[PDB]
RNA sequence: UAAAGUUGCUGCAGUUAAAAAGCUCGUAGUUGGAUCUUGGGAGCGGCCGUCCCCUGCUCGGCGCCGGCCCGAAGCGUUUACUUUGAAAAAA
């Protein structure tokens, strides 16, 4: 059955952004969803997304740009040290010079940027470039 | 692509598809950059100064370069909003 | 998909965004309760009372007229039954059944048939019992299931 | 079409897709004012009415179920009723 | 008067005079057997957006539908008695904060942030009711609901738009703005 | 030992190269939908970025005319996670 719902969200974004589409529906909307959606567009790598309440899980629709590389997610949900974070970054992202691995922290969802910034490990979601 | 000086140091900036932003590569040879003619609104005669469309091969081929053009003229001013 | 089918079927109701009741419904809250209490002595399961409900009284969900659904109204006046209506739908389905096997000993069909519904009791009824409903000593006793209509 | 307007779509679109799989979940049926000519009253039935609805004392049976919308009988006028 | 906070604390003259006006229409007005019961906690007046003011009257949750079967027709005395005014009705509903590591029974989902903002959202407009939420992330991160209220009853509640934003805006904090949807229903 | 992504957690394979049980049920095992704190009050730098705040109930000290402001020991869901601290022989 569906069991990783921002799995299937980043997947369906990813099949929109290599197809070329201006928007994507993403079916079920969890919060984990909208926060990495939000750390994603706070470096611009998606447009402004909006949030569809029928009185059940909510939809989204992202308006897509064409900046988004790949979009991925890591099931599961690893316990990353601060240590570890450059040996994740090492091996899940192009380049040292760009791209992102968000993950949820006792803070909140963020990327590895600001997980250094604040100096708070936490479990990894997924990744962006 | 500045260095730590400033000095932009890439040997050509390539363009990029103006319907999906993806940028076009030195033998993507199904591409096309599309000159449109613009009007003095009064005459309907051409001015002399035309805007750019690029697109990639890969919508080309895809089918959609067409539909492409027609928002990014509608979204020009010079197909009617109408339309 | 289904459970014990192949089957990939998208057929549920789909309530519609407004919970607020109609205009045109002037029953109150107790009117459909003393209703629900009337069908339900008479002999009615919550999902029968539902249907007989939203057919020939114009009310949407009992849950949107009340502020609680059916079988919690049984429940808050004492006449919702003592095992839960889709395990006895179950039980019943699998007497008749295993009713059907005791003269149609070469039907291996019905037999494959019995051992799903078997697995569907077993399935809820260890559901019910987490949920602390059905007391944990319970058990799907084929011999003494018959004695359950 | 690569720029569809999932935001807006047209009624007619909406109106054309599966109730669940529509932008937001909305149902087919509704319910309807149905009288019969002997008796007075109007009573509301359900459109997939799925039981035979008789009025108050069987004046005469209203709705016959089927497969999907229940048929009504001849002699038995409805509006559908909205908020 | 009909003023009756769950504090033990008096209200300025405006709340008492505004409990004075209800008194009024119970005394003097047809709707008095339907206005004894229905008792009133608290009120303010805030700015809204131009030459404009909104006058706010929290309701106990209880009274509250018994309100909702009068509240139009009461909003009509209360727009010809305060002229140049909007008068809007909220339930004053009592709000429980998230149980903490450091901090007794279960929370109601009733008594949560959503449901209390969302009832609250709800009650702003009476005789339209609530047909879609649409949640803009902005590219700055900051929200926008937007809330898409029914045909019916559009006329008589356009007007209050301006008002229902700011009202929603001061007691949450959340800038909504209000359309109507004309092609489903 | 690397080379061996030829043991594959990173990271392999299984239509035809070696490979998916004949099929289904099924108990451990493994994995499990959405949903329950948010908007602010205050200051600095040039609308934005970092900073301070959104639990109560014995004895004392910034004290005041039994109470209030403040500190100390204790009581205050359970973990996992992360961060810090203690501790951990040398070679």
């Amino acid at each position: 059955v569906r069991m990783n719902v921002l799995a299937d969200a980043l997947k369906s974004i990813n099949n929109a952004e290599k197809r070329g589409k201006r928007q994507v529906l993403i079916r079920p909307c969890s919060k984990v969803i909208v926060r990495f959606l939000t750390v994603m567009m706070k470096h611009g790598y998606i447009g402004e997304f909006e949030i569809i309440d029928d009185h059940r899980a909510g939809k989204i629709v992202v308006n897509l740009t064409g900046r988004l590389n790949k979009c991925g997610v890591i099931s599961p949900r690893f316990d990353v040290q601060l240590k570890d974070l450059e040996k994740w970054q090492n091996n899940l992202l192009p380049s040292r010079q760009f791209g992102f691995i968000v993950l949820t922290t006792s803070a909140g969802i963020m990327d590895h940027e600001e997980a250094r910034r604040k100096h708070t490990g936490g479990k990894i979601l997924g990744f962006f470039f | 692509m500045q260095s730590n000086a400033g000095e932009f140091v890439d040997l050509y900036v390539p363009r990029k598809c103006s319907a999906s932003n993806r940028i076009i590569g030195a033998k993507d040879h199904a591409s096309i950059p599309m000159n449109v003619a613009e009007v003095d609104k009064v005459t309907g005669r051409f001015n002399g100064q035309s805007k750019t469309y690029a697109i990639c091969g890969a919508i080309r081929r895809m089918g959609e370069s067409d539909d492409s053009i027609l928002r990014l003229a509608k979204s020009h001013g010079i197909v009617s909003q109408n339309f | 998909g289904r459970m014990h089918a192949p089957g990939k079927g998208l057929s549920q109701s789909a309530l519609p965004y407004r919970r607020s009741v109609p205009t045109w419904l002037k029953l109150t809250s107790d009117d459909v309760k003393e209703q629900i209490y009337k069908l339900a002595k008479k002999g009615l399961t919550p999902s029968q009372i539902g249907v007989i409900l939203r057919d020939s009284h114009g009310v949407a969900q009992v849950r949107f007229v009340t502020g609680n659904k059916i079988l919690r109204i049984l429940k808050s006046k004492g006449l919702a039954p003592d095992l839960p209506e889709d395990l006895y739908h179950l039980i019943k389905k699998a007497v008749a059944v295993r009713k059907h096997l005791e003269r149609n000993r070469k039907d291996k069909d019905a037999k494959f048939r019995l051992i799903l519904i078997e697995s569907r009791i077993h399935r809820l009824a260890r559901y019910y019992k987490t949920k602390r409903v059905l007391p944990p000593n319970w058990k799907y006793e084929s011999s003494t299931a018959s004695a359950l209509v | 079409p690569l720029a569809k307007d999932l935001l807006h779509p047209s009624p007619e679109e909406e109106k054309r897709k599966h109730k669940k799989k529509r932008l937001v979940q909305s149902p087919n049926s509704y319910f309807m004012d149905v009288k019969c000519p002997g008796c007075y009253k109007i009573t509301t039935v359900f459109s997939h009415a799925q039981t035979v609805v008789l009025c108050v004392g069987c004046s005469t049976v209203l709705c016959q179920p089927t497969g999907g919308k229940a048929r009504l009988t001849e002699g038995c006028s409805f509006r559908r009723k909205q908020h | 008067a009909k003023i009756v906070k769950p504090n033990g604390e008096k209200p300025d003259e405006f709340e008492s005079g505004i409990s004075q006006a209800l008194l009024e229409l119970e005394m003097n007005s047809d709707l008095k057997a339907q206005l004894r019961e229905l008792n009133i906690t608290a009120a303010k007046e805030i700015e809204v957006g131009g030459g404009r003011k909104a006058i706010i009257i929290f309701v106990p949750v209880p009274q509250l539908k018994s309100f909702q079967k009068i509240q139009v027709r009461l909003v009509r005395e209360l727009e010809k008695k305060f002229s140049g005014k909007h008068v809007v009705f909220i339930a004053q509903r009592r709000i429980l904060p998230k149980p903490t590591r450091k901090s007794k029974q279960k929370r109601p989902r009733s008594r949560t942030l959503t449901a209390v903002h969302d009832a609250i959202l709800e009650d702003l407009v009476f005789p339209s009711e609530i047909v879609g939420k649409r949640i803009r992330v902005k590219l700055d991160g900051s929200r926008l609901i937007k809330v898409h209220l029914d045909k019916a009853q559009q006329n008589n509640v356009e007007h209050k738009v301006e008002t229902f934003s700011g009202v929603y805006k001061k007691l949450t904090g959340k800038d909504v703005n209000f359309e109507f949807p004309e092609f489903q229903l």
